[PDB]
């Protein structure tokens, strides 16, 4: 299917460099025109930067204009946008998104995943994962609840998932608080039937890729004793 | 070049009603043109999707109670009938001068009948505590409405500025919401003191509900 | 089948006839738009007179207004109304 | 009334529609005949394409034949049987 | 250039019936060539009258019992129902090639019942015999067919060679012919004879019918 | 309505010159072809000559070409045909005719009259009208038949009336013969009731126009005393 996959985001220090791609599946983009588009933490999508492939003309807006270049490779089917001199205003997650041309023209009908861009002097670091377990007790009513704390972690994000992503249903997993520390944490929640338990078991997968931390942590109610 | 100024900034409404979103350009244009704004849906996180384009015309697989109309400057897109998993955010975009500028969006919460939280109490890992520190965890689970209130309690004493706390998004399916407060302390503090506990306020519970657990159990 | 000559006459003599113009002859100093669909369906005076003397002309006009939409290359793009002239009655007159 | 986006644009699409050609047109190597009536009604080919690069072309012709007066100016006149051509089935062909 | 040959030269036709007259080109013309002969109908002594032009259309005001056909070479003109006021020559004119040249023509005559002739007879006027001449008439009144016998009697003496006879057109209401048959002699000779008569052969007529006068009655 | 008018026939000796000519009413001669066709006494018709008027291109009959000449006079309205070596052969009567233009070119829709072209080298000569009056005895079937007896005339034609118009039911007019003198003679006949006379009269109208000849006859019925 037609599809546009972005890659090579993640952490910059202030006043540096990072180079975007987006691949393009499905479609020529030389039909197109190539945008990208970015929203920063809490706030509204903001329309950054257009290329039109064929004829390399490109349109930026007034905050990245002079700093950001984007560009397209017809022949690799992909589109590129360079990032100079980053300042904190620019932390956002980066999206690609195509519009096509003439009747082709309506709209983002196409958009990649989004690539989250971080501008800091901070480091790396990968988190610790703990288990949440409830006691026995708390199963009573039918529900046991259980969950991961994964603690002191930069930058964003963290992926969890529950029994490798077969377990969807009744996950809540929390947005990140930033520490006093400076570092992230957030928690990942499951409510499961009680009666489940001693037939099913339950693990949680966290992903930082940011630090190749890739962890699994086994997750049971505890009695007391 | 025009800029789109979205209205309301936020609404809350229930499901089957109707909802509407405005969206007005900056420059003065003729009732004679229409067709130049498209709307997109984003869930929390996720890539908008594309509900109408052209102003007025629906997009293949779109549910048929979105739609949308408009001419000279005025734009609306119209909910007919709202799900739960029409929670989002809605954003217009105008293509009559481009490069094509965004609205500022409009929040959509579903507004549902109160329902009290479950809370769950979770006491730090051993494997943590060997490191020197205790996070305890309090888990509020799918109340509505996102108002509610947590206290720390440790042996009686009222706890203040080492805690925090995080809430979902509202819920696609059941549009609650949940809730985690995370205490944090050292080791050192946490050993001294036996019980913790929860104490959870809320409109739809009749008196505070208290989860708490005796360290070493 | 052979089509017969009163026919071909009857069917063939200065009307008007639906006929797809080309929206560029109708507005021939757009120099900043092209158009979707770039023609249209207008009633216009087509056919043949008697005379080579004569030409087939509009005697009664009228208005219609379509939605076409007009983009702007690299520009943007929007539906607007346009204006076209119709022919109501047509005639064989002098030149 | 307003004619309506869609409307238009699948009444203007390239299909066959009753076109008045003028016979010259169709035999531009006649130095002899004056015809009357001087065009006639053939299913041709006509409308627009999406993009500019294709172009409104025949897929499937046909042939009719129709009864002219065909005049040789101070020499003599006759009817006679002639054929033209038709499109039965248009598309939107690359140029 | 072409010429037509018209056929046939003459023909005979009872009121009611079915006539076809028929025009030939003389050069090879293909079936896909039409229209390029009229047909006129010429009453005797009068201009000839349209009756059909471009090989089968009826000219404005002529009965519908005329009609016309052809293509190729060969073109039809056809009475379908043939009335008294018919008897006329019939041309064609080709302007395929002009100057438009005629066909040698068709006489149609109207077959009609026997009607045997009424006869009178005029002594010459006493006006003419002042200058010496002596026209004696025989008038054969409204007959048909057109063949009919006249013997001129002068005191029972048979006459030859001083006589002369004229035939009418047949006639568009009835289709009769009449006759005139005049005897000339000298005034001297007309004196000398007392009895002068007519005799009047014809198939109508079951034996001769005699017309005299006696000279001063 | 319109209408063409011929003039300007009559007798002419061999060798010698006519001129004919042909008005148009009702139309203009610019908008056409105009024709002289002609018919020998009991011979077919005889297409001669076509003018053109606005361009003045002619065409001829072979029989004639190079004889005659055809012209016309757009302001008058008027075609002419000048006749020139005139031999036996071209005694007839002498039509004008016309046809239109383009899909006004159907036929000869338009005749004059006819003019009598008489090519000979005898003379003038008017004739003598003589009655016919039948016996009173030859009415008594209910029919009385009298006539004029139109005697040694030349050229043709002479017209007959009978009461000046008026009456045409019963007339017979007979063709001319033409004498062993060289001379032209004919009868006119009508048939009347018996019962008529006495109420009414009858006389015959003889016009001989090459002679100025015009000549009014009463005819009734003598007894035989
Ligand atoms: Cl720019
Ligand atoms: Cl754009
Ligand atoms: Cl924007
Ligand atoms: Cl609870
Ligand atoms: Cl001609
Ligand atoms: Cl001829
Ligand atoms: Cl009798
Ligand atoms: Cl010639």
């Amino acid at each position: 299917e037609v599809q546009l996959v972005e890659s090579g985001g993640g952490l910059v220090q202030p006043g540096g460099s990072l180079r975007l791609s987006c691949a393009a599946s499905g479609f020529n983009i030389k039909d197109t025109y190539i945008h990208w588009v970015r929203q920063a933490p809490g706030k509204g999508l903001e329309w950054v930067a257009r290329i039109y492939p064929t004829n390399g003309y490109t349109r930026y807006a007034d905050s990245v204009k002079g700093r950001f270049t984007i560009s397209a490779d017809t022949s690799k089917n992909t589109a590129y946008l360079q990032m100079n001199s980053l300042r904190a205003e620019d932390t956002a997650v980066y999206y690609c998104a195509k519009l096509g041309i003439g009747y082709y023209y309506y709209g983002m009908d196409v958009w990649g995943q989004g690539t989250l861009v971080t501008v800091s002097s901070a480091s790396t670091k990968g988190p610790s994962v703990f288990p949440l377990a409830p006691s026995s007790k708390s199963t009573s009513g039918g529900t046991a609840a259980l969950g991961c704390l994964v603690k002191d972690y930069f930058p964003e994000p963290v992926t969890v998932s529950w029994n490798s992503g077969a377990l969807t249903s009744g996950v809540h997993t929390f947005p990140a608080v930033l520490q006093s520390s400076g570092l992230y944490s957030l928690s990942s929640v499951v409510t499961v039937p009680s009666s489940s338990l001693g037939t099913q078991t339950y693990i949680c997968n966290v992903n930082h890729k940011p630090s190749n931390t890739k962890v699994d942590k086994k997750v049971e109610p505890k009695s007391c004793d | 070049d025009i800029q789109m100024t979205q209205s309301p900034s936020s609404l809350s409404a229930s499901v089957g009603d109707r909802v509407t979103i405005t969206c007005r350009a900056s420059q003065d244009i003729p009732r004679s043109i229409s067709g130049y704004v498209a709307w997109y849906q984003q869930k929390p996180g996720k890539a908008p999707k594309l509900l109408i384009y052209w102003g007025s015309y629906l997009y293949s697989g779109v549910p048929s109670r979105f739609s949308g109309s408009g001419s000279g400057t005025d734009f609306t897109l119209t909910i007919s009938s709202l799900q739960p998993e029409d929670f989002a955010t809605y954003y217009c975009q105008q293509h009559y001068t481009t490069p094509p500028t965004f609205g500022q969006g409009t929040k959509v919460e579903i507004k549902r009948t109160v329902a009290a939280p479950s809370v769950f109490i979770f006491p730090p890992s051993d494997e943590q505590l060997k490191s020197g520190t205790a996070s305890v965890v309090c888990l509020l689970n799918n109340f509505y409405p996102r108002e509610a209130k947590v206290q720390w309690k440790v042996d009686n004493a009222l706890q203040s500025g080492n805690s925090q706390e995080s809430v979902t998004e509202q819920d696609s399916k059941d549009s609650t919401y949940s809730l985690s407060s995370t205490l944090t302390l050292s080791k050192a503090d946490y050993e001294k003191h036996k019980v913790y506990a929860c104490e959870v306020t809320h409109q739809g519970l009749s008196s505070p509900v208290t989860k708490s657990f005796n360290r070493g159990e | 089948e052979v089509v017969k000559f009163m026919d071909v006459y009857q069917r063939s003599y200065c009307h008007p006839i639906e006929t797809l113009v080309d929206i560029f002859q109708e507005y021939p100093d757009e120099i900043e738009y092209i158009f979707k669909p770039s023609c249209v369906p207008l009633m216009r005076c087509g056919g043949c007179c008697n005379d080579e003397g004569l030409e087939c002309v509009p005697t009664e006009e009228s208005n219609i207004t379509m939605q076409i939409m007009r983009i702007k290359p690299h520009q943007g793009q929007h539906i607007g109304e346009m204006s076209f002239l119709q022919h109501n009655k047509c005639e064989c007159r002098p030149k």
